[PDB]
Protein backbone atom coordinates (compact mmCIF):
# COMPACT_ATOMS: atom_id res chain seq x y z
CA UNK A 1 0.00 0.00 0.00
CA UNK A 2 2.93 2.83 -0.30
CA UNK A 3 3.15 2.09 -3.60
CA UNK A 4 1.03 1.01 -6.62
CA UNK A 5 4.27 -0.76 -8.42
CA UNK A 6 4.83 -3.70 -6.45
CA UNK A 7 5.61 -6.61 -9.07
CA UNK A 8 8.31 -5.14 -10.81
CA UNK A 9 11.23 -4.71 -7.99
CA UNK A 10 10.89 -3.82 -4.38
CA UNK A 11 13.16 -2.99 -1.74
CA UNK A 12 12.74 -5.40 2.05
CA UNK A 13 14.54 -3.20 5.27
CA UNK A 14 14.88 -5.03 8.07
CA UNK A 15 13.46 -2.49 9.47
CA UNK A 16 9.81 -3.49 8.48
CA UNK A 17 8.06 -5.84 10.15
CA UNK A 18 6.58 -8.89 8.08
CA UNK A 19 6.86 -11.74 6.72
CA UNK A 20 4.33 -14.63 4.88
CA UNK A 21 4.46 -18.59 5.18
CA UNK A 22 2.26 -19.81 2.60
CA UNK A 23 2.89 -23.96 3.47
CA UNK A 24 5.00 -24.98 0.12
CA UNK A 25 5.46 -23.45 -3.69
CA UNK A 26 6.68 -26.20 -6.27
CA UNK A 27 9.51 -24.94 -8.93
CA UNK A 28 11.40 -27.21 -10.82
CA UNK A 29 15.72 -27.70 -9.90
CA UNK A 30 18.61 -26.60 -11.86
CA UNK A 31 20.10 -28.64 -14.20
CA UNK A 32 23.86 -29.29 -12.66
CA UNK A 33 25.21 -28.51 -16.09
CA UNK A 34 24.36 -24.71 -16.66
CA UNK A 35 23.97 -24.56 -12.83
CA UNK A 36 27.21 -26.25 -11.16
CA UNK A 37 25.34 -25.18 -8.38
CA UNK A 38 27.32 -27.74 -5.64
CA UNK A 39 30.75 -26.22 -6.43
CA UNK A 40 30.23 -22.40 -5.66
CA UNK A 41 28.77 -23.32 -1.85
CA UNK A 42 31.41 -25.71 -1.77
CA UNK A 43 29.49 -29.05 -0.34
CA UNK A 44 31.21 -32.17 -0.40
CA UNK A 45 30.71 -32.00 -4.03
CA UNK A 46 28.88 -35.43 -5.90
CA UNK A 47 31.38 -37.18 -8.41
CA UNK A 48 30.63 -35.79 -11.65
CA UNK A 49 29.88 -38.72 -13.53
CA UNK A 50 30.28 -38.30 -17.53
CA UNK A 51 27.51 -40.04 -19.65
CA UNK A 52 29.76 -42.22 -21.90
CA UNK A 53 32.23 -44.20 -19.71
CA UNK A 54 29.70 -45.72 -17.34
CA UNK A 55 27.45 -47.16 -19.30
CA UNK A 56 24.97 -48.15 -17.15
CA UNK A 57 24.44 -44.81 -15.85
CA UNK A 58 23.22 -43.54 -18.93
CA UNK A 59 20.68 -46.13 -18.85
CA UNK A 60 19.34 -44.93 -15.66
CA UNK A 61 19.28 -41.13 -16.39
CA UNK A 62 17.73 -42.24 -19.53
CA UNK A 63 15.17 -44.40 -17.42
CA UNK A 64 14.59 -41.38 -15.38
CA UNK A 65 14.43 -38.69 -18.16
CA UNK A 66 11.59 -40.86 -19.66
CA UNK A 67 9.44 -39.38 -17.54
CA UNK A 68 10.24 -35.89 -17.49
CA UNK A 69 9.90 -36.16 -21.29
CA UNK A 70 6.92 -38.12 -21.50
CA UNK A 71 5.41 -35.32 -19.40
CA UNK A 72 4.44 -33.78 -22.30
CA UNK A 73 3.32 -36.99 -23.72
CA UNK A 74 0.80 -36.67 -20.56
CA UNK A 75 1.20 -41.02 -20.36
CA UNK A 76 2.08 -41.53 -16.63
CA UNK A 77 5.06 -43.93 -16.96
CA UNK A 78 5.32 -45.41 -13.47
CA UNK A 79 9.34 -45.94 -14.23
CA UNK B 1 -2.99 -59.32 -27.97
CA UNK B 2 -5.47 -58.51 -25.11
CA UNK B 3 -2.84 -57.15 -22.79
CA UNK B 4 -0.71 -55.06 -25.92
CA UNK B 5 -4.90 -53.61 -26.39
CA UNK B 6 -4.74 -52.69 -22.86
CA UNK B 7 -1.86 -50.27 -22.55
CA UNK B 8 -2.12 -47.24 -24.25
CA UNK B 9 -3.01 -47.60 -28.00
CA UNK B 10 0.13 -49.25 -29.51
CA UNK B 11 0.83 -51.63 -31.91
CA UNK B 12 2.34 -54.93 -33.88
CA UNK B 13 2.58 -53.28 -37.05
CA UNK B 14 5.90 -55.11 -38.98
CA UNK B 15 5.26 -58.63 -40.84
CA UNK B 16 5.77 -60.41 -37.35
CA UNK B 17 2.57 -62.58 -36.08
CA UNK B 18 1.74 -62.87 -32.15
CA UNK B 19 2.31 -66.86 -32.85
CA UNK B 20 5.64 -66.34 -33.01
CA UNK B 21 6.38 -64.86 -29.61
CA UNK B 22 4.25 -67.21 -28.41
CA UNK B 23 5.75 -70.17 -29.35
CA UNK B 24 8.94 -68.69 -28.24
CA UNK B 25 7.19 -67.71 -24.23
CA UNK B 26 6.00 -71.47 -23.47
CA UNK B 27 7.70 -70.71 -19.55
CA UNK B 28 5.12 -67.93 -18.82
CA UNK B 29 2.30 -67.42 -16.46
CA UNK B 30 -0.12 -64.70 -17.11
CA UNK B 31 1.16 -61.92 -14.93
CA UNK B 32 4.46 -62.75 -16.08
CA UNK B 33 2.90 -62.01 -19.90
CA UNK B 34 1.74 -58.45 -18.53
CA UNK B 35 5.21 -57.97 -16.81
CA UNK B 36 6.95 -58.88 -19.89
CA UNK B 37 4.55 -56.57 -22.16
CA UNK B 38 5.07 -53.77 -19.81
CA UNK B 39 8.82 -54.33 -20.20
CA UNK B 40 8.52 -54.31 -23.86
CA UNK B 41 6.42 -51.26 -23.41
CA UNK B 42 8.92 -49.33 -22.31
CA UNK B 43 10.98 -49.29 -25.09
CA UNK B 44 8.67 -46.25 -26.06
CA UNK B 45 10.41 -43.73 -24.13
CA UNK B 46 13.67 -46.18 -23.31
CA UNK B 47 15.48 -45.83 -26.48
CA UNK B 48 12.94 -45.04 -29.08
CA UNK B 49 11.86 -41.52 -29.23
CA UNK B 50 8.31 -42.92 -31.25
CA UNK B 51 4.92 -42.36 -30.07
CA UNK B 52 4.43 -45.85 -30.96
CA UNK B 53 6.56 -49.06 -30.81
CA UNK B 54 7.17 -50.93 -33.89
CA UNK B 55 8.40 -53.41 -33.14
CA UNK B 56 11.24 -54.77 -34.99
CA UNK B 57 11.44 -58.28 -33.22
CA UNK B 58 13.06 -55.87 -30.39
CA UNK B 59 11.75 -58.88 -28.61
CA UNK B 60 14.89 -61.35 -29.23
CA UNK B 61 17.12 -58.45 -27.85
CA UNK B 62 15.19 -58.30 -24.67
CA UNK B 63 13.38 -61.63 -24.35
CA UNK B 64 16.59 -63.14 -23.63
CA UNK B 65 17.31 -60.91 -20.40
CA UNK B 66 13.92 -60.62 -18.98
CA UNK B 67 12.50 -64.25 -17.29
CA UNK B 68 9.48 -65.03 -15.73
CA UNK B 69 8.77 -65.51 -12.10
CA UNK B 70 9.72 -69.41 -12.78
CA UNK B 71 12.79 -69.76 -13.82
CA UNK B 72 14.24 -69.33 -10.20
CA UNK B 73 16.99 -70.45 -8.72
CA UNK B 74 19.73 -71.36 -10.33
CA UNK B 75 19.06 -74.88 -11.76
CA UNK B 76 20.04 -76.00 -15.64
CA UNK B 77 19.83 -79.11 -17.59
CA UNK B 78 19.08 -78.08 -21.25
CA UNK B 79 22.29 -75.19 -21.08
CA UNK B 80 24.30 -77.29 -23.06
CA UNK B 81 22.03 -77.12 -25.91
CA UNK B 82 24.02 -79.05 -28.12
CA UNK B 83 21.62 -80.78 -30.13
CA UNK B 84 20.59 -84.38 -31.34
CA UNK B 85 23.45 -83.06 -34.15
CA UNK B 86 26.56 -82.87 -31.91
CA UNK B 87 26.01 -86.91 -31.62
CA UNK B 88 29.34 -88.55 -29.73
CA UNK B 89 29.19 -91.19 -32.97
CA UNK B 90 26.58 -93.30 -31.01
CA UNK B 91 25.83 -94.61 -34.68
CA UNK B 92 24.25 -98.17 -33.22
CA UNK B 93 22.49 -96.33 -30.61
CA UNK B 94 21.35 -93.06 -31.57
CA UNK B 95 18.44 -94.43 -34.05
CA UNK B 96 17.16 -96.79 -31.89
CA UNK B 97 17.02 -94.39 -29.02
CA UNK B 98 15.64 -91.26 -30.87
CA UNK B 99 12.94 -93.50 -32.62
CA UNK B 100 11.79 -94.85 -28.86
CA UNK B 101 11.89 -91.73 -27.42
CA UNK B 102 9.55 -89.97 -30.58
CA UNK B 103 6.84 -91.88 -31.70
Amino acid sequence: DCFSKDNSHFIIDPNRTKLITTNITNRRPLPLSRSNLQRYYGFAETFYYDLHIFPYVRQLVNILETSFNCSQRGITLNA
Amino acid sequence: EYFFSKNQIMKLNRDLQFSDLSLETEGFSPLDLEIFTEKIFYDLQLERDCDNVVTRELFSKSLSAFTPSALRGVKLTKETNIKWGDIGALANAKDVLLETLEW
